[PDB]
């Protein structure tokens, strides 16, 4: 319902 | 009419007082439906709307799994951001993330969005094409290079155009009573003397849904925007919203002043008068 | 660091009527950072059984919270919301005004 990331 | 699903994530570092505080909430339009708080005992994604309660244990297990994965991601982000900005271990800092999708009247995909902030300011955002990035400063450029090399936009686009819209339509169906409703504002104006020469005129809108509304004052048909005190639209707590707008006028001039209310629940915009 | 001042509103859910149960709300919005202290007061004293919404934020990134409790308005009882935040040089009290 939420999304598979880090900056 | 039209609809949106949005997830909001806030992570706050707490240096030398353990790990960062993480809070996630999900909304359909202006109705909250889930929450997660990293300080709470349950360690579970939790229901916050009656129509999400029917979701079975696979939803609750998987949404908790995913939200914890988002929380870990932000824990890493906080350390990386402090490195990018040459910040000390000392101070508390805030990362915020928002993503989600909009659909039209016919429930087809309108647009997607995926945005980050650091310490209250735009950091990096997915553009409207879902293929490119707006980086707000030089540090967010470093993130852009990394996210481009890793094809992050392609993974987001597939979610926002697919899964996001799929779950939104499902919610709009299961919670139709709550979500596909419009409560028109109940409107009135109040008048109170502030002295023997001036009066406050306050235009009220109550019990409305969705939260989007416009309230304006006119004097002889002219907008009074710089003289209007307009409060932030606020929750009643029952699923509806409230807002007011006020002007202070000379006693005797009340009849020049009209309040104007626009809301999707109104069959026509209202004009309220003192005569 | 960006800091934004909380805009504080104190109000009842329904039009207040002495003797009729209602809900007392203190909505704080437009603030940054998220650390904030919000108490509802009854004749100057902190009300104990106060709930709040989950931390959320607006398009401009500023945070918002609703604090609330069930109450029954009377003639003599004075209600208020007390907020402290990094932007306020001391706690700010906003009194409940039912005649707005």
């Amino acid at each position: 319902x939420l999304a598979x990331l880090t900056v | 009419g039209s609809h949106s699903m949005r997830y909001f994530f806030t992570s706050v570092s707490r240096p030398g007082r353990g790990e960062p505080r993480f809070i996630a909430v999900g909304y359909v339009d202006d109705t909250q439906f889930v929450r997660f708080d990293s300080d709470a005992a349950s360690q579970r994604m939790e229901p916050r709307a009656p129509w999400i309660e029917q979701e079975g244990p696979e939803y609750w297990d998987g949404e908790t799994r995913k939200v914890k994965a988002h929380s870990q991601t932000h824990r890493v982000d906080l350390g990386t951001l402090r490195g990018y900005y040459n910040q000390s271990e000392a101070g508390s800092h805030t990362v915020q993330r928002m993503y989600g999708c909009d659909v039209g009247s016919d429930w087809r995909f309108l647009r997607g969005y995926h945005q980050y902030a650091y310490d209250g300011k735009d950091y990096i955002a997915l553009k409207e094409d879902l293929r490119s990035w707006t980086a707000a400063d030089m540090a967010a450029q470093t993130t852009k290079h990394k996210w481009e090399a890793a094809h992050v936009a392609e993974q987001l686009r597939a979610y926002l155009e697919g899964t996001c819209v799929e779950w939104l339509r499902r919610y709009l169906e299961n919670g139709k009573e709550t979500l596909q409703r419009t409560d028109a504002p109940k409107t009135h104006m109040t008048h109170h003397a502030v002295s023997d020469h001036e009066a406050t005129l306050r235009c009220w809108a109550l019990s409305f849904y969705p939260a989007e509304i416009t309230l304006t004052w006119q004097r002889d048909g002219e907008d009074q925007t710089q003289d209007t005190e307009l409060v932030e639209t606020r929750p009643a707590g029952d699923g509806t919203f409230q807002k007011w707008a006020a002007v202070v006028v000379p006693s005797g001039q009340e009849q020049r002043y009209t309040c104007h209310v626009q809301h999707e629940g109104l069959p026509k915009p209202l004009t309220l008068r003192w005569e | 660091m960006i800091q934004r001042t909380p805009k504080i509103q104190v109000y009842s859910r329904h039009p207040a009527e002495n003797g009729k149960s209602n809900f007392l709300n203190c909505y704080v919005s437009g603030f940054h950072p998220s650390d904030i202290e919000v108490d509802l007061l009854k004749n100057g004293e902190r009300i104990e059984k106060v709930e709040h919404s989950d931390l959320s934020f607006s398009k401009d990134w500023s945070f918002y919270l609703l604090y609330y409790t069930e109450f029954t308005p009377t003639e003599k009882d004075e209600y208020a919301c007390r907020v402290n935040h990094v932007t306020l040089s001391q706690p700010k009290i906003v009194k409940w005004d039912r005649d707005m």
